């Protein structure tokens, strides 16, 4: 998995490759890693995929109680004490690994957390099997007061370092861009630079191929 | 107290439930309409205090996206329901399947919760009946009424607390099963202006419709799926807008 | 580990307004072939369901599904939606995160509603695969996502769909010693089901 | 008549500011019969009047050891007797094991004080109706303490408790100078005390089968005398 | 006054309909009842005193002793039920052990007030227990100096300059009153020490029927270090010569 | 990890690199390692990220209800705080933690809490996995009593080395600064640090 | 029962409810709250007569949080009651969520223990009214105020004692000439000023340094202020040379 | 890894002769090589003619001793202070052991 | 005393009980008729206003599960939570054994349940009356009550609710031993009529019978204009 973070002068982007990996099997060729925790805050997920997604729609929905409740938008850092109080309780077993991007009435926020219950925050930053790919990138091209612009095409191209580079990534480029002031907009498939080439023949069999032993209708 | 305090008397009435409902008959008049393409529900915003600020305070609650409520009675006892209400949505329904509970069923927690008031060891029924207007993908618009019972009756329209019993009248003359949110609006306004002495305006009632999603209150755009909420609350402005072209 | 000890197989494909599931119909223990007769696919209303791995798992989970199904039909007046069950079989599996049944649980359906073609695969504690070709589980997994990345094309017809899934299937269970054994394949469509019983190697 | 109102439970103050449910208590220690505890600078005694329900019955122990230094004397609820005596059985027993201490009797009668305070304050319970006279010998030398259902417990050099226990109390106000005086000589510490606690009796007589006497003392553990021990002092 | 709060008064924790609960002003009562207790803040410190009766000539001297040490600098002393006090000092000790276990630091004056206030007040929250028979002057010397307290049966406490409670409260509290008028520049804790056995002497007249011993303590930055001392020896005797006098 | 705290003449303070690593990779080149738990109370992080975040999220909660009810904590009663937090825990914890104040009294207060949950008041302490390559220099080099200028050199200096010879340790180097005057933030980047 | 404990009567009333709002008179002393542009005061009367007490000591002002503060109307011990817990579930809310207790979050929290206190027989409710006061970082300044049925509301201003009606409608006819929300001053002096003002027209009295206690919430903190400073806001508002 | 046992050698002799028993240790008390003590009694009265050593790991022996001695303590409460037999003693010190069958006082104990 | 509602009262006899079941005599009308064929459920609705929306609630009649229904008649509320525990303890039966419960082992537990308030534990009893409905492999067609005593009976016809005596007078009158579930219907349609204080806005209405297509058994939950129609045909239009 590659997920990168990069704040840009009014707001923050976020990002994600799309394979999902089955040991050395590619199970999911187009998944979806770019998770909503609230409608302006976006998270990415690396490690056990279950916990990752698990962890997301707790908090999510706890998020969502909290701002019922007090009537305010949800802010990143609520996000952050809550995911990470939960990781730390159950001391690295639940195997999460984020990047949270948000923006709230206080600004504009960028954080990373690990299964432990350990935080970061940064302007620029990368989790997953592909980081190490994606933060060389980060690390030649990241310069601060970004443009939206800007900010997307290095994450983006953090994500395209992890997808050639890294094994455990793939596929496409999904990004979320959290502007202060606006709605959050999420690109599906923003990039897809991985479309299968035609197959050389159709394998659709002759029907009566398959032998049958017995046949019967059931009932709904 | 781990006794029941509510009990059947003689005559098999269970005594705290009805002075519970004549708490209920004492609150400020609230009311809802179920049309064709929407429901409305509605309330009088009762200051008890000039110095008050009575938008810091709300009536009318949003439950789930597609679901909201108001009420009349104990207005505590209502605030402390509805915490209850949206926590049961997420803990027995969200958290399970994916998926926001449709109306019947979430006014079914609700009433369990109420239920349960009625019942338990040390503790008295609560003093509120709700209207809950909601919809949901299998059977749309709908609306229902919660009593301190926990007993529950979906409505065509009806109307609860002060003035009801005329409020309940005025509506079965003018209810019919051809009306677009927009008439029901404009009816429960209408009904709206008996009950209420004193001021009448944007700003001393609250309403809030479930109609049509709102994609421009999702707050974020690229998942075309997502739905938009479907309850939204009127404002000030868009109420008396209303009211002077009555 | 847990999931290899009974052996099988599952698989699901979607084609033209029909869907289609199929499983192997062993059960051993080790290299013991035992029962010749174990199907690994059951349904609620019109939602399928399959599941390979540990058998005593894998028959704990339709009993569990069937309560919690029929509770869904009672209370919510209405049968349960692919999309619906497929978010309450993965949250039922996480619920046991750190002690996992040890299954691989795929789903396949029509939407009564949209009319449209459903499946979804699941690891053993809940991480669903949203994948909309096709989706495989079990002993033989890496034959049969070879098979199918092979066979497959969108939208065939049902009886295409029934020739490319038979074959998916079978070939990659002839290349794995604890799948096979016998095969059933379903064929859904929105009026009608068929059930079909394969006629496969028997070693 | 209007006490009737206020004397439920424990957790009722009457108007002015009884606790009548504790005041009730204290009646139940004049139903059970007179003993005496008095003490000089080197021993401390308690002298009791055992009852018998007929001549076919045995007479009842008022007297319990708690500790090689330590006992006590009872009037009023027996079973609260029980209670109280094992309770501090096991804060001596504790007192050793833990710092190998002999419980101080000040102390002993502090903890005595807590644990029946509670009774009187929460719903549920009573107050313990029974009166202990407790004897030690500490470090701080030779003791008495009486302890009241109210959980008061206060230092004496001599009382009285139970049936007709006016009699003793004032004979032992009326001999305090004298018997805080008898040092190495417990004999007589013991005939003074013999002597208060039959100004509490009416017509009735001391004998072997009634008559019980403890003594501890320096060099003296506690010690209970019945039957034909007591004889000598008859 | 009704004194009597018939149909109010009858159990802890319910109000009366003009908002007093009877059960905590009747615990008050018993209070009255108990022997005279006060405390003189002085200029760096604090001192105790309390009217001992000698009931009987068969209470040993200078035994039963009344006031309590809480910690190694707090000093408590209590007119009523002295069972009850008893029952506060235990806690007041868990809670100084408690605080101290994890700051370090001794527990503040205030914050032990606190402590003891929450506790007392607690006890007029259920009928299942009732109020405590007394009130408790306590205080000590900490980083800010000498603080004196004195805490009611309802759970009410304050700071003084001096208190007194019990049976001759009114007379005792006149010659408090006297002493703080005349002296403005403050009292050293010597003369403190005399002035309080001065004081119990005039506030025994009401008891004068039966004998009485004196007790006095101290907590004082010069004189104990800021610890709790009971004053003994000579200092007790001068105090004692010195009240006689007057 | 190199972290360090200096009691001067004025008050007390925190220093600190900037290095994260998981393995031989530097998650983080630029953390925070000062971490504050009180106005001019904070505290330098050493072990696991988790743990020493953990413990002074909590600590600080602590001493926020201890503010409202009581007033003012002590710098004394903070680093308790924390001692019965990785004492109790000692066996789930890595957590090496330097705790230092300011108060008018004390003036400048610094307790070094070691892996295991003793408590030390010292003068000045250094800690972490770079700490070890400079006991020599600072034994050599601190004095009581230092002015502002001259201790924020000691610590310079002090984590320069560190940051020289420990791979843990190494990106920009933090201060704190703790006094009457005020909360005072620091930094030096390694173009200032690596040359003296 | 239904004069003892809080279950209904056959009106659907909670008499024990009613008897706790009679209970907070009985110190019989008055506050107000004023929102300035950018800080919120809290004033409260004081009376010590007893020459014994040390005046320093006595309170119904308390900082709940850096932001938050709280004054309340009913007896001490109630009050400090709910001092003590306000206190804590704000921290406990910071520690949580990551960002301050909003004042209005912090009265919603104590009005919903409240009104469990209503509704539970074995707990009798507080005999207290609590005036919640802070320049909140989304809503500015504000006064939430909560009672013993479980009720709050925010506030332009407010007044709570025996002659509340008094000060209330003292306020009110000011409001309304006015045409703003709160007193249009940046300095949190005018503003106290304002109200000392304000409150000795309403109850027909002057004023000394030891008649009254003071409480500030700016965009920074909630502070309470000395004798000294009462003294020069008096001295502030004095009319005679 | 910590280990809750240790060893503290010596030895101990009991021998019955018809009107008399006689139950003898050494003194030392030992740790690995070094001597602990030269004087540390491991034989006790504990009351109604009844001698007993418990002897092994030292602090297993001393808490063994110290519950009996207390075991006699209470049986003279509940009993007026009738003599514990030597079989009672015994059969009550087989429960304190075996109530600690599944983490065992590492000792030999004669009586 | 008789607030208290697990202690005997000197006749040895349970108050609250009692006046639960007074309580239960003022609610809406139900029947219940076991035909050879089929069985019939039927309820009248106790609230009327011309607002209440008559369609999409049936709210006195319930399915348990696939064969066994229930009519309710009390507090509607205290019936779902019993109507919840039933549904459950149906699928569990169904989980452990695969087989669908037979209806007197349903019916004994929910009476076990409602015995239970009656001995220990101090709350009030529920206020309601059931009539079951079902049939099993064992007992074919069957139908039981309870009541808040936490007895149970079974019943070849039966009514709770308002006017029962009206009611079992008419049923006494016009049963069968062997009727047709078509006829149950119109008795059960014409005593209902014969008691109201009547119209299909007014009324729900269930059946449990052999759905001729073929061998198995059906619950049908009869929808508002099924019962006009059925209204009609039997003559009360
Ligand atoms: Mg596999
Ligand atoms: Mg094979
Ligand atoms: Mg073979
Ligand atoms: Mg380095
Ligand atoms: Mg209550
Ligand atoms: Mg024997």
């Amino acid at each position: 998995t590659t997920i990168v973070g990069v704040k840009f002068n009014n707001g923050v982007v976020i990002a994600a490759d799309t394979r999902s990996t089955q040991g050395p099997i590619v199970a999911d060729k187009n998944c979806a890693k770019l998770h909503r925790i609230s409608p302006k805050i976006w998270c990415a997920g690396a490690g056990t995929a279950a916990d990752t997604e698990a962890v997301t729609q707790l908090i999510g929905s706890n998020i969502e109680l909290h701002s019922l409740y007090t009537s305010r938008e949800p802010r990143v850092v609520s996000a952050l004490q809550m995911l990470k109080q939960h990781l730390f309780k159950y001391q690295g077993h639940i195997g999460a690994y984020l990047i949270v991007a948000g923006v709230d009435p206080t600004g504009s926020h960028l954080f990373s957390i690990h299964a432990h219950g350990s935080t970061d925050v940064g302007y620029y930053l990368s989790l997953g099997s592909g980081s190490l790919a994606a933060m060389a990138v980060l690390e030649s091209h990241w310069k601060q007061d970004l443009t939206k612009e800007e900010a997307i095409k290095l994450a983006s191209d953090a994500i395209q370092a992890g997808i050639w580079n890294d094994l455990g990534s793939g596929s496409n480029v999904d990004v979320c861009v959290m502007e202060i002031g606006k709605d959050a907009e999420y690109l599906r498939n923003y990039l897809t630079p991985n479309v299968r080439e035609e197959k050389q023949k159709s394998y659709k069999f002759p029907r009566g191929t398959t032998a049958v032993l017995k046949e019967s209708i059931v009932n709904i | 107290y781990s006794f029941s305090l509510t009990t059947f008397s003689p005559s098999g009435k269970l005594g705290q439930i009805d002075y519970a409902l004549t708490a209920v008959k004492q609150g400020v008049t609230s009311l809802g309409i179920k049309a064709t393409n929407g429901v409305v529900i509605a309330t009088e915003k009762k200051s008890s205090s000039p110095l008050a600020m009575s938008e810091t305070l709300s009536k009318v609650s949003l439950l789930t996206p597609d679901i909201g409520a108001v009420y009349s009675g104990m207005g505590p006892d209502y605030r402390v329901l509805v915490d209850k209400s949206r926590k049961v949505a997420h803990t027995s329904y969200k958290r399970i399947y994916g998926e926001y509970p449709p109306t019947k069923l979430l006014v079914s927690e609700v009433a369990k919760i109420m239920q349960e008031a009625t019942q338990s060891g040390g503790v008295r029924p609560f003093g509120v009946s709700l209207l809950i207007a909601g919809h949901d993908e299998f059977n749309g618009f709908s609306l229902y009424q919660v009593d301190p019972s926990g007993s529950y009756f979906p409505w065509k329209a009806t109307a609860i607390g002060k003035g009801s019993v005329a409020a309940k009248t005025f509506l079965e003359k003018r209810w019919n099963d051809e009306l677009e949110l927009e008439d029901a609006i404009h009816i429960a306004l209408l009904t709206l202006k008996e009950s209420v002495e004193g001021e009448f305006n944007g700003d001393t009632i609250e309403l809030a419709i479930i109609g049509d999603e709102n994609p421009d209150l999702l707050g974020y755009t690229g998942i075309p799926t997502d739905k938009g909420p479907r309850f939204r609350k009127l404002t000030s402005q868009e109420i008396n807008d209303r009211l002077e072209a009555l | 580990d847990p999931s290899s000890i009974n052996g099988g197989i599952v698989v699901a494909m979607t084609g033209k307004d029909c869907v289609a599931i199929a499983c192997d119909l062993r059960l051993g223990s080790q290299s013991l072939g035992v029962s010749n007769k174990f199907e690994k696919i059951f349904h609620y209303g019109h939602v399928f369901l399959g599941i390979t791995g540990l058998a005593t798992d894998v028959t704990t989970l339709n009993e569990m599904f069937r309560y919690k199904t029929n509770l869904y039909k009672l209370k919510e007046e209405r049968a349960i939606e692919p999309e619906t069950f497929t978010q309450l079989v993965s949250s039922s599996l996480y619920e046991r995160r750190f002690g996992p049944y040890f299954v691989g649980p795929v789903v396949a359906g029509i939407n009564s509603k949209s009319g449209k073609p459903f499946i979804a695969g699941f690891d053993l504690i809940g991480c669903i695969d949203e994948a909309k070709d096709f989706i495989v589980s079990g002993t033989a997994s890496d034959q049969l996502f070879g098979m199918c990345e092979s066979l497959y094309e969108p939208n065939l017809e049902p009886e295409d769909l029934f020739e490319t899934i038979s074959q998916a299937l079978l070939n990659a269970a002839d290349r794995d010693a604890l799948s096979g054994w016998g095969a059933v394949v379903y064929i859904i469509k929105k009026d009608e089901v068929v059930k079909r019983y394969l006629k496969m190697r028997q070693d | 008549m209007f006490r009737n109102n206020y004397d439920g439970d424990t957790v009722t103050f009457s108007p002015t500011g009884r606790l009548f449910q504790v005041e009730y208590a204290l009646e139940a220690i004049k139903q059970g019969s007179v003993t005496v505890g008095l003490r000089s600078n080197t021993h401390a005694v308690l002298v009791a009047l055992k009852r018998n329900a007929d001549e076919l019955s045995s007479y009842q122990k008022k007297i319990i050891k708690c500790d090689e230094h330590m006992g006590l004397s009872l009037a009023g609820l027996a079973p609260d007797a029980r209670v109280l005596s094992n309770y501090l059985r096991q804060q001596c027993n504790y007192s050793s094991l833990v710092f190998n201490r002999k419980l101080a009797v000040e102390r002993a009668g502090h903890l005595l004080c807590d644990k029946a305070q509670k009774n009187t304050q929460s719903y549920g319970g009573r107050p313990y109706g029974v009166g202990l006279l407790i004897i030690g010998y500490d470090k701080s030398g030779a003791h008495l303490l009486e302890f009241q259902p109210s959980g008061n417990v206060t230092e004496l050099y001599g009382t009285a408790i139970g049936a007709r226990s006016q009699g003793a109390k004032t004979y032992l106000e009326r001999t305090l100078d004298t018997f805080i005086k008898i040092d190495g000589n417990p004999d007589e510490l013991i005939k003074a005390g013999v002597e208060a606690i039959s100004q509490s009796l009416r017509d009735e007589s001391l004998t072997v089968d009634n008559l019980s006497i403890a003594i501890v003392g320096k060099d003296t553990p506690f010690t209970i005398y019945d039957g034909e021990a007591v004889a000598k002092y008859i | 006054m009704t004194s009597i709060g018939t149909g109010y008064d009858l159990s802890n924790s319910v109000f009366s309909p003009d908002g007093r609960n009877f059960q905590v002003e009747y615990a008050v009562k018993a209070v009255e009842n108990g022997t005279t207790s006060i405390g003189i803040k002085c200029n760096d410190g604090v001192v105790f005193a309390v009217e001992k009766l000698i009931t009987s000539k068969l209470l040993v001297p200078q035994k039963n002793v009344k006031i309590q040490v809480v910690d190694r600098h707090i000093g408590c002393v209590y007119s009523g039920l002295i069972p009850d006090g008893r029952h506060l000092v235990n806690r007041g000790r868990e809670e100084a052990a408690s605080f101290k276990k994890l700051y370090k630091t001794p527990i503040p004056i205030p914050a032990f007030a606190d402590r003891l206030g929450q506790y007392v007040q607690a006890h007029t929250l259920y009928n299942s227990v009732r109020p405590f028979g007394v009130s408790t002057i306590f205080g000590g010397v900490d980083k800010n100096g000498a603080h004196l307290y004195m805490l009611e049966p309802s759970g009410s406490y304050w700071g003084y300059k001096g208190a007194a409670t019990g049976k001759g409260r009114q007379s005792a509290k006149a010659e408090l009153e006297k002493l703080v008028d005349h002296h403005p520049e403050g009292l050293s804790a010597r003369e403190a020490v005399k002035q309080a056995a001065k004081i119990i002497y005039l506030a025994h007249e009401d008891n004068k029927e039966k004998d009485f011993e004196l007790e006095i303590s101290w907590c004082s930055l010069s004189e104990t270090n800021g610890l709790h001392k009971f004053v003994k020896g000579d200092l007790l005797q001068e105090a004692i010569d010195f009240a006689q006098k007057e | 990890t190199s972290i360090m705290a200096v009691t001067f003449k004025d008050g007390v303070i925190l220093g600190a690199d900037s290095r994260t690593t998981t393995g031989a990779y530097i998650a983080n080149r630029v953390t925070d390692k000062l971490t504050r738990v009180h106005d001019k109370i904070w505290c330098c992080r050493s072990g696991s990220a988790a743990d020493t975040q953990a413990i002074a999220d909590i600590v600080q909660y602590h001493l926020e209800l201890y503010t409202s009810q009581y007033g003012t904590p002590s710098t004394e009663t903070a680093a308790s705080v924390f001692k019965e937090l990785c004492y109790e825990n000692k066996d789930n914890l890595t957590a090496g933690i330097i705790v230092a104040g300011y108060d008018d009294k004390n003036k400048g207060e610094v307790y070094t809490i070691p892996l295991g949950g003793s408590v030390h008041k010292l003068p000045y302490a250094i800690a972490g996995s770079g700490s070890t390559f400079i006991y020599g220099y600072c034994d050599k080099n601190f004095r009581e009593n230092m002015s502002k200028e001259e201790t924020v050199d000691f610590i310079k200096h002090s984590l320069s080395q560190a940051i020289k010879w420990d791979g843990s340790s190494g990106g920009v180097i933090r201060m704190v600064v703790l006094t009457a005057a005020g909360v005072e933030r620091l930094i030096f980047y390694p173009d200032e640090y690596e040359q003296l | 029962y239904d004069r003892h404990i809080t279950i209904f009567s056959p009106e659907g009333r909670l008499y024990q409810v009613e008897y706790a709002f009679k209970a907070t008179n009985q110190t019989n002393i008055n506050s107000l709250a004023v929102r300035g542009k950018d800080c919120t005061v809290v004033i409260s009367q004081k009376k010590v007569p007893d020459k014994l007490l040390d005046p320093t000591t006595v309170s119904y002002i308390f900082c709940i949080s850096r932001t938050i503060g709280m004054v309340v109307n009913g007896p001490i011990p109630d009050a400090r009651n709910a001092a003590l817990r306000a206190k804590a579930e704000a921290a406990e809310f910071r520690y949580k969520y990551g960002y301050d207790m909003p004042c209005d979050v912090l009265a919603k929290r104590m009005a919903n223990l409240s009104q469990i206190y209503t509704q539970r027989a074995y707990m009798r409710p507080l005999g207290v009214i609590l005036t919640f006061v802070s320049v909140d970082e989304e809503l500015g300044p504000s006064i939430y105020k909560t009672d013993p049925a479980g009720y709050y509301v925010g506030y332009k201003a407010t007044a709570t004692g025996p002659k509340q009606q008094e000060i209330t409608t003292n306020l009110e006819n000011h409001f309304k000439k006015s045409k703003i929300d709160h007193i249009n001053e940046e300095s949190w002096e005018k503003v106290v000023e304002f109200a000392i003002t304000h409150m000795i027209d309403a109850l027909g009295t002057e004023f000394s340094k030891n008649d009254l206690e003071v409480g500030v919430a700016t965009k920074d903190k909630f502070f309470t202020l000395s004798a000294e400073n009462i003294e020069e806001r008096l001295v502030a508002i004095a009319e005679q040379d | 890894q910590f280990n809750p046992y240790g060893d503290n050698g010596g030895t101990i002799l009991g021998i019955a002769g018809e009107d008399f028993a006689v139950l003898a240790g050494d003194t030392r008390n030992i740790t690995d090589y070094s001597i602990n003590s030269r004087y540390e009694p491991k034989v006790f009265d504990c009351g109604d003619n009844i001698v007993m050593s418990a002897n092994g790991f030292a602090a297993d022996g001393d808490a063994l001793v110290k519950r009996f001695k207390n075991s006699v303590k209470w049986y003279h409460f509940d009993h007026n202070d009738k003599k514990l037999s030597i079989n009672s003693a015994a059969r009550n010190i087989q429960h304190l052991l075996y109530g600690k069958r599944f983490f065992p006082y590492y000792v030999h104990t004669i009586i | 005393y008789d607030s208290r509602t697990t202690i005997f009262s000197p006749e040895g006899r349970l108050y609250q009980v009692e006046y639960a079941l007074e309580s239960i005599s003022h609610a809406g009308t139900a029947i219940g008729i076991m035909a050879s064929d089929g069985i019939v459920l039927a309820a009248e609705r106790k609230v009327t206003s011309t607002l209440l929306e008559q369609d999409t609630s049936t709210e006195k009649l319930y399915k348990l599960n696939d064969k066994i229904a229930v009519a309710v008649a009390g507090l509607t509320a205290d019936a779902e939570i019993l109507i919840n525990t039933a549904r459950i303890h149906a699928q569990n039966y169904l989980k452990t054994y695969n087989e669908d419960i037979p209806v007197e082992i349903l019916v004994r537990r929910l009476s076990d349940i409602k015995q239970g308030y009656t001995q220990h534990g101090g709350l009030r009893p529920f206020g309601v009356s059931f009539i079951y409905a079902g049939y099993d492999d064992r007992y074919g067609y069957q139908l039981y009550t309870s009541n808040p005593s936490g007895n149970y009976t079974g019943w070849k016809a039966i009514s709770v609710g308002a006017n029962t005596s009206a009611a079992q007078t008419l049923l006494q009158m016009d049963y069968k031993d062997d009727m047709k579930v078509d006829d149950a219907i119109e008795l059960a349609l014409k005593t209902l009529s014969k008691t109201t204080d009547l119209t299909y806005d007014r009324l729900e209405f269930a059946t449990i019978r052999k759905g001729a297509n073929d061998g198995e058994v059906y619950q049908k939950i009869f929808k508002p204009q099924e019962i006009k129609d059925i209204l009609v045909k039997t003559g009360i239009t």
